[PDB]
C-alpha cells in the first residue's frame, strides 16, 4: 500500500549542513529539485547555497530553536511547492510531532510510518517491540520508573546501572549509577536534561554492561514488504559514550557471528512492518548481543556502509518514500547478494580542541585544504577558506571516509 | 548512476579567475553516444552540438556593478552622501473586518452595480492616493515599488471600505521607467496580487493615456485594453482644456472593457469671483451635462491646484448634483491649508467620494489627510467610510518609509495661498524652480510667480494642468529672461522665436481651448508652422502594432508582451533606455530604498531577494582608493565569496 | 606611471581586455551605429589574433586605445551604447 | 481667544467653526511655520473664511509676502526639524502636546525603548486614565510620561502599582 501523493518533482531537506548537502546531493542524482531552509546565524552554510532554492526560517529566534520550528518549515514547504521533506538526522528527525504534521499537510515525509516514530523513538516502547519480536534485550525496569522502581532495579540486578531517557539521543540523557546515591543523583540529573533538552523526562534503567563492543545494523524497507540489511558497523570507539570513529564492517568479530546480529536487527524490522532506512543497535559482550535502540532515520555513519556495499542509501530513502520496490525498480539484490567490499572507516573532523577539554573553537577559517586520492570519501559541513565558526552548532568541518580492501 | 554523478559534480564544482572546460565536460556526458557506451573515436570530431555552450546568468554580478556605482559614485541627481541606518519600518497591528468592496461588487455584478452601490451610500466614500498623487506631488513620484509592497496587503485587509486606491497613470508611468528603472506594468501585477479585494484606480488623458506625443486612437484604445486586462479597475480621464473630444473615445473603450469611466471636469478660477465669469457655475454645469450624455459612470472634479475654497466646493458640489445624476468624486490638493474643509464642504453638499492621503504623505501639496477628515466629520451628520484605527496604525509604515526620500523632498511640507495668486498646481510649481535655476533667474522667481499670472491671462485665462500647465510656465519664463512686458511681445514678437511648448499650443496640438486662442496673438506665436482645429488624433501617424512589435523584438532581443509594445510606443527612447539600464544593472528594483539611493557603506550586509527562494547576502568588506585613472576596486562577500568589483570613480575623472 | 582606465567589472557597455597584449588595427570610431557580432578590433597575445566583437547593437562612445598601443588585463578598450 | 494646534489636521476648520460661533481672537502661525504640531496658518484662515459670513482681520497679500523670508529662513534650522510636518490623528488618543512627545521619545531612546514607543503611548493614556484622567500640559504632561515610561520599562501593570 503506497500512500497518495507519493510522486516527487521538489525535496526540501529540514536540516543544515553536511546531512543537508549529502541530501541534495542525491536528490539533485535523481532528477529532483531542492529546497533548503536557513537559520539567520546560520546564513552562510554551505546547504544553504548547494540548494536550488532556499529559504530563511525561524525569524527572531534562537538558532537551534529555529529548525525547530515545525511550523515554518512546513510553511516553506507549501510556499516552495515541495513535494517531500528529508529531515535528515538530529532535529526533528525522530520527532512523531513533526512527521505528523508534515503528513497533514500532504508532503511525504521520507521516513518511516508514524507508528514508527511512535514505538522507535520512545526507548521503552523499543524494548517491548524487541521483546515481542524475541529479540534478546538487556534486562531492564519494566517500564518506566520512579526513584524507587529504579532502586527496586538496581537491587533486583545489581549495580553498575544505566540511568537512560525514553527520548535520549547522541548520550544525553543517560548516566551509569555505580551506587545508591549516585542512583540519586544521577537520576535527577537525567531526568533534568530529559526536560530540558526534549521536553519529556521520562526515565527507565537497564543492566550496565561492562566493556562492550557497540554494533549496529543497517536497515532498508520498502512498501512492498521487502526487509533488507546492508551488513554492520562497529561504533564502540566512544568518548564519554558518544561515537568518535566508526567503522564496516566489523572487522573485530567473526562472520556467522556478525551475520546473527543482522539477521536479529532484520527480524524485528520484519516483525513490525519497518518502512525506509532505520539502524538496530546492539551492544555486544563475549559472542552475546543486545538490543538497546532503533533509530528510525538515517545516520551520520551511513557512509562506510554504502561504500562497502554498493548501495546509495539517501537515494533509497527517497526512492522509498516515492513507493518503489527495492528490487524491482531500485535495483538492490536479493539478502544473499549484497556485496561486502573491503573495510571503510570514517572520521569527523570538528573545532573541538582536545588540549582544551573539547571545548570547540570558533572563528574564521583562514585556510582549508582537503585532500583526495583513491579510497578517500569526504562529506563536507561547513568548512571554506572564510568561513565564521560560530558557537550556535555543531563544531564540524568535515567527515572523511576511508575504503580499503585490507583494513590495514 | 556513474554518469548521473559526474554530471552532478560537473554542475557543482565553483572555480572562479580563470575560464575551464567544464561546459564542453557537461555537453559531453549528456549525449547519447557517451551515455550509450557507444562513442567512437570520431564522436566529438563530428558532433558539432557539443560546441553550444549556454550563456550562464550572472544577477549576483550586475547588483555589484550597480552597488559599486552608487556607493562611490551617488546617485544622479541628487547629492552623493553617506547612507543612514534605517531600521525596518513599522507593521500594523490591524482589527480586521471582513466585508464585500466595491471591487467585489465590480467584479460579480460589474460597473453600473458598482454606481448603485455609491447612491446608496450614506457616508462619504474614500479613494487612497497614497501609491500616486501624493507622492507624485511630495517627492517627485520617486516612490518604488519594494515600498509599497511591504503594506500593501495590510491595506487590502486592512481599509476595505475604500472606494479605490490610486495606483497608476499621471507621471508614474514615465517616472517608473526612466527614473527608478522599473516597470510600471510589474509594479501593477504585484500590487494587484497583494490587494485582490481594492479597485485600482489610475489617472489617464483622454488623448494620450500616460504620454506626451500625439498618438492614433488605436493605440489610446489598445492602452485601455492592456490596463484593464492587467488590474486597472477605474479609469479617471481628464483632458488639459476639458475639450470633451478628447475624452469620448476614451470612455466608450474603458465601458467596452467591463471598466469603470470618470469623465473629469478640471477645476480653475473661482465659481464666487464674479469678476471671472468665463468659468462660472453655468460652465460647469453644462460641461457635467455633456460628460454625463457620453455614458460615463462617473463624474470628477479636478481640483489640480487646489483652488477650490469650502464654500466655492459646497455651491459646485450642490449645483452638480442637482444637474445630473452621476455620483461625484472629488479631488483637490491640500496645497492652501483649506483642504479639510474643503473637502467637509463638499461632504455637506452630498459629495459621494473624495480623494485623500495617508496622514503621513498628506498635507502641502498633497491631497489632505484620510485620517483628518474622518475626525472631521465624525460628529458630524455624515460620516467618513473607513476604518481609521487600522489606518492610523498603517500610517507608520509610511512615516517611516517616506524618511528614505529625504532626497528627493521638495521643501517643508507647509501652506501657500498664493497659489490663489499664479494657480500652478504643485509640480508645475517645483519644475518651474528648476528651470529658473538651471538659466540663473532663481533670485527672480516671485517675478516669475506673477509673470505666470499674466502669461494665463494673455492666453485668455486658461486651464493649467499638465501639459497646459507646462505652456504658461515656458513663456512666463522667457517673457522674463528676455526682459518682455505684454506690450514688447505684442510689439516685437514678429522677430521672437517663442518655446516650442507654446508655439504648438497655438498651433492647436493640445487641442482647442475654452473660448478659443486671442487671435492677434495666435498669428505672432505660430507665424508659418501648421494650425489644426479639430482634434489632434485625427492627424496622428498611423501604427501597426504587428510591424511595431517585430521592430521591438528586434531591438530587445526577445519577443515583446501587448504591455511592452505599448510602453514602447508611449515612451519609446524611455522604454529602450530602461531596457538598456536593465542589461547593466539587473532588477534594481527588488533593492531597498536608502540601498537604491545609496549604496553600501563599509562593513555593511545586505539581503537582495532577487527571487523566491534565491536572495543575495552581500557584505562590503573594503572599499579601495582611486588611482589616478579613477580606478576603484570594492571587495565584497557574496553568498560566501570573495568577489573583487572595479568601479570608476567619476570625481576623479572630472577633476 | 598614470595606470591605464580599467573596464568597470560586470558593465557590459565596456569591453576589457581578457589577456596581456597588444592592439593591432581599430575598425571603427567615436559615434559609429554598430550591430551585434560586428568586428570593432583586432588585439594580439602571443601573437594570436583575436577580433573584438560588438556585444549587441548600440553606438560606440569612446575608444580608449590608440593603434599599436600595449594592454594589460581589464584595460579599458572601448565603450559603448 | 482661542488657541489650537493643527496636530490633528483639523485645525482651520475648528478656527473656522469657531468663528462661527462668535470667537473673537485666534494665535496662528505664519504658514511656512504652521500646521502639523504648529498653530493652523494665518494665511489660509483668511482665505477659508474670505467669503463667510465673517472674515479674518489681516493684510493678507502682506502677510503672504513676509512669509517668503520666514520660508528662506526656516531652512536654517533643518538639523532642529522633529521630522516632516504632516496630520498625526493618534493625539486624540494619548493627548500628549507636541513637546512631551518629542521629549518622550529621547526618554525612551535613552534607556533603550525606541523601539517600544507605541506602547509608551498606550501606557501614557493608561497612566492619564489611572490618575484620574488629568489635564496635561507643562509640568504636569511630564509627570504622566515619566510614569507611563517607568512602568513599561519595570514591566508593571496597573495593578502591580497597586498590587
Ligand atoms: N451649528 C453648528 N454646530 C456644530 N458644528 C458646527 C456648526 N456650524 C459649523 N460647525 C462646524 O464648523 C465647521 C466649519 O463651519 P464653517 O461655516 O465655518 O465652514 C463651512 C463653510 O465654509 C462651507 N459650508 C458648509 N455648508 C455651507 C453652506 N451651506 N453654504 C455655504 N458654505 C458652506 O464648508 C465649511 C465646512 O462646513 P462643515 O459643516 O463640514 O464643518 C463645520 C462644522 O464642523
Ligand atoms: N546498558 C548500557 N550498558 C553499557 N553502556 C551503554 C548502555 N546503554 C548505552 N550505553 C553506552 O552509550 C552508547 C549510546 O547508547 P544509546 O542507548 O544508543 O544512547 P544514544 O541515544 O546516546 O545513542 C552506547 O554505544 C554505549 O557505549
Ligand atoms: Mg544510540
Ligand atoms: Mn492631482
Amino acid at each position: 500500500l503506497v500512500p497518495r501523493g507519493s510522486h516527487m518533482k521538489k525535496l526540501l531537506v529540514a536540516n543544515r549542513g553536511e546531512i543537508a548537502v549529502r541530501v541534495f546531493r542525491a536528490c539533485n542524482e535523481l532528477g529532483l529539485s531542492t529546497v533548503a531552509v536557513y537559520a539567520r546565524e546560520d546564513e552562510y552554510s554551505v546547504h544553504r547555497f548547494k540548494a536550488d532554492e532556499s529559504y530563511l526560517i525561524g525569524q527572531g529566534k534562537k538558532p537551534i530553536d529555529a529548525y525547530l520550528d515545525i511550523d515554518d518549515i512546513i510553511r516553506v514547504a507549501l510556499e516552495s511547492g515541495a513535494d517531500a521533506i528529508h529531515p535528515g538526522y538530529g532535529l526533528l528527525s525522530e520527532n512523531l510531532e513533526f512527521a505528523t504534521k508534515v503528513r497533514a499537510a500532504g508532503l511525504v515525509f521520507v521516513g518511516p510510518e508514524l507508528h514508527h516514530l511512535d514505538i522507535f523513538g520512545d526507548k521503552i516502547k523499543a524494548k517491548a517491540a524487541a521483546d515481542e519480536a524475541k529479540v534478546p534485550g538487556i534486562p531492564g525496569t519494566n517500564g518506566a520508573v520512579d526513584i524507587d522502581g529504579a532502586l527496586e532495579f538496581a537491587k533486583t540486578y545489581g549495580y553498575p546501572v544505566m540511568i537512560k531517557a525514553a527520548l535520549g539521543g547522541g548520550g544525553r540523557g543517560m548516566r551509569v549509577a555505580r551506587n545508591d546515591a549516585e542512583m540519586h543523583d544521577g537520576y535527577a540529573r537525567a531526568k533534568s536534561e530529559a526536560i530540558g533538552a526534549f521536553g519529556s523526562g521520562e526515565i527507565y534503567v537497564e543492566k550496565y554492561i561492562e566493556n562492550p563492543k557497540h554494533i549496529e545494523v543497517q536497515i532498508l524497507g520498502d512498501r512492498h514488504g521487502n526487509i533488507i540489511h546492508l551488513h554492520e558497523r562497529d561504533c564502540s570507539v566512544q568518548r564519554r559514550n558518544q561515537k568518535v570513529i566508526e567503522i564496516a564492517p566489523a572487522v573485530g568479530l567473526s562472520p556467522d557471528f556478525r551475520n546473527e546480529i543482522c539477521e536479529a536487527a532484520v527480524k524485528l524490522c520484519k516483525n513490525v512492518g519497518y518502512v525506509n532506512a532505520g539502524t538496530v543497535e546492539f551492544l555486544v559482550k563475549d559472542d552475546k548481543f543486545y538490543f538497546i535502540e532503533v533509530n528510525p532515520r538515517v545516520q551520520v555513519e551511513h557512509t562506510i556502509t554504502e561504500l562497502i556495499t554498493g548501495v546509495d542509501i539517501v537515494q533509497a530513502q527517497i526512492l522509498i518514500a516515492q513507493g518503489k520496490d527495492l528490487h524491482r525498480e531500485i535495483g538492490l539484490p536479493a539478502q544473499s547478494e549484497i556485496p561486502l567490499l573491503g573495510s571503510a572507516i570514517q572520521c569527523r573532523i570538528t573545532t573541538e580542541d582536545p588540549q582544551n577539554g573539547f571545548l570547540p573553537d570558533t572563528g574564521k577559517i583562514d585556510t582549508y585544504r582537503s585532500p583526495g586520492g583513491f579510497g578517500i570519501r569526504l562529506d563536507v559541513g561547513n568548512a571554506y577558506a572564510g568561513y565564521e565558526v560560530t558557537p550556535y552548532f555543531d563544531s564540524l568541518l568535515v567527515k572523511v571516509c576511508t575504503f580499503a580492501n585490507e583494513f590495514s | 548512476d556513474s554518469v548521473r554523478k559526474m554530471d552532478r559534480v560537473l554542475h557543482e564544482f565553483r572555480i572562479r579567475g580563470v575560464k575551464t572546460n567544464i561546459p564542453f565536460l557537461i555537453n559531453v556526458i549528456a549525449n547519447e553516444n557517451f551515455t550509450s557506451g557507444q562513442a567512437t573515436t570520431t564522436f566529438i570530431d563530428n558532433t558539432p552540438s557539443l560546441f553550444n555552450f549556454p550563456r550562464l546568468r550572472d544577477r549576483g554580478t550586475k547588483t555589484l556593478h550597480y552597488l559599486s556605482m552608487i556607493t562611490v559614485n551617488g546617485f544622479p541627481g541628487i547629492e552623493n552622501t553617506e547612507k543612514r541606518h534605517f531600521e525596518e519600518p513599522r507593521q500594523p497591528l490591524l482589527n480586521l473586518e471582513k466585508k464585500k468592496t466595491a471591487k467585489n461588487i465590480l467584479d460579480e455584478q460589474g460597473a453600473d452595480a458598482v454606481v448603485d452601490y455609491v447612491k446608496n451610500t450614506k457616508e462619504v466614500l474614500l479613494t487612497d492616493t497614497t501609491l500616486r498623487d501624493a507622492h507624485q506631488s511630495l517627492l517627485a513620484t520617486r516612490l518604488r515599488l519594494q515600498d509599497m509592497k511591504g503594506i500593501a496587503q495590510a491595506i487590502d485587509q486592512g481599509l476595505p471600505e475604500l472606494f479605490s486606491a490610486e495606483m497608476w497613470g499621471g507621471a508614474t508611468f514615465d517616472v517608473a521607467y526612466r527614473f527608478l528603472n522599473e516597470s510600471p506594468w510589474y509594479r501593477l501585477r504585484k500590487l494587484r496580487k497583494l490587494m485582490p479585494n481594492t479597485m485600482f484606480q489610475m489617472l489617464f488623458r483622454g488623448s494620450n493615456a500616460v504620454g506626451y506625443q500625439n498618438y492614433p486612437d488605436n493605440v489610446i484604445e489598445e492602452f485601455i485594453r492592456v490596463a484593464a486586462h492587467e488590474g486597472i479597475d477605474v479609469f479617471r480621464i481628464f483632458d488639459s482644456l476639458n475639450w470633451l473630444p478628447q475624452m469620448e473615445k476614451s470612455i466608450q473603450a474603458v465601458r467596452d472593457n467591463g471598466k469603470i469611466a470618470e469623465a473629469t471636469i478640471c477645476y480653475t478660477g473661482d465659481i464666487l469671483d464674479p469678476s471671472r465669469p468665463k468659468y462660472n457655475i453655468q460652465y460647469y454645469k453644462d460641461l457635467a451635462k455633456e460628460l454625463e450624455a457620453t455614458g460615463a459612470h462617473i463624474l470628477a472634479v479636478k481640483d489640480m491646484a487646489g483652488l477650490l475654497k469650502p464654500q466655492a466646493a459646497y455651491r459646485l458640489i450642490s449645483e452638480l448634483k442637482d444637474t445630473v445624476d452621476l455620483p461625484i468624486h472629488l479631488h483637490t490638493h491640500d496645497t492652501s491649508g483649506n483642504g479639510i474643509i474643503t473637502y467637509s464642504g463638499a461632504t455637506q453638499a452630498g459629495v459621494d467620494i473624495i480623494d485623500v492621503a495617508t496622514a503621513s504623505l498628506a498635507g502641502g501639496t498633497s491631497q489632505p489627510s484620510m485620517q483628518s477628515i474622518y475626525y472631521a466629520l465624525e460628529h458630524g451628520p455624515r460620516h467618513a467610510s473607513i476604518n481609521v484605527k487600522n489606518a492610523e496604525q498603517i500610517d507608520h509604515y509610511w512615516e517611516d518609509v517616506r524618511k528614505y526620500y529625504a532626497p528627493f523632498e521638495a521643501g517643508i511640507t507647509s501652506p501657500q495661498t498664493e497659489v490663489y495668486m499664479h494657480e500652478m498646481p504643485g509640480g508645475q510649481y517645483t519644475n518651474l524652480k528648476s528651470q529658473a535655476a538651471a538659466v540663473g533667474l532663481g533670485h527672480r522667481f516671485d517675478e516669475i510667480k506673477q509673470m505666470y499670472r499674466k502669461v494665463n491671462m494673455m492666453f485668455g485665462d486658461i486651464i493649467k494642468v499638465t501639459p497646459s500647465s507646462k505652456v504658461v510656465g515656458d513663456m512666463a519664463l522667457f517673457m522674463i529672461q528676455n526682459d518682455l512686458t505684454e506690450e514688447d511681445v505684442y510689439a516685437r514678437g514678429n522677430e521672437l522665436n517663442f518655446p516650442e511648448s507654446v508655439v504648438s499650443f497655438f498651433r492647436g496640438d493640445l487641442g482647442q481651448p475654452v473660448g478659443g486662442f486671442p487671435e492677434k496673438l495666435q498669428k505672432i506665436i505660430v507665424k508659418d508652422k501648421a494650425v489644426i482645429t479639430d482634434r489632434p488624433g485625427l492627424h496622428a501617424e498611423k501604427v501597426d502594432f504587428e510591424t511595431v512589435k517585430a521592430d521591438l523584438e528586434q531591438k530587445i532581443g526577445y519577443e515583446p508582451g501587448d504591455h511592452e509594445v505599448i510602453s514602447y510606443i508611449m515612451y519609446p527612447q524611455v522604454f529602450l533606455d530602461y531596457q538598456k539600464m536593465q542589461r547593466e544593472f539587473g532588477a534594481v528594483t527588488l533593492l531597498d530604498t536608502p540601498t537604491f539611493l545609496h549604496g553600501m557603506r563599509l562593513n555593511e550586509k545586505i539581503e537582495v531577494q532577487i527571487e523566491k527562494g534565491k536572495t543575495l547576502s552581500i557584505r562590503l568588506d573594503e572599499i579601495g582608493e582611486p588611482d589616478l585613472a579613477g580606478n576603484r576596486v570594492l571587495f565584497f562577500n557574496l553568498n560566501g565569496q570573495r568577489r573583487e568589483v572595479v568601479i570608476n570613480d567619476q570625481s576623479v575623472q572630472a577633476q | 606611471v598614470v595606470a591605464k582606465r580599467k573596464a568597470e567589472t560586470g558593465n557590459p557597455n565596456q569591453i576589457g581586455a581578457t589577456m596581456p597584449g597588444s592592439v593591432l588595427e581599430i575598425l571603427v570610431k567615436a559615434g559609429d551605429k554598430v550591430q551585434k557580432g560586428q568586428a570593432l578590433m583586432v588585439t594580439e597575445a602571443m601573437k594570436m589574433e583575436t577580433t573584438i566583437e560588438a556585444p549587441f547593437d548600440g553606438e560606440i562612445v569612446d575608444l580608449h586605445v590608440v593603434k599599436g598601443e600595449a594592454i594589460q588585463t581589464q584595460d579599458l578598450l572601448i565603450e559603448i551604447n
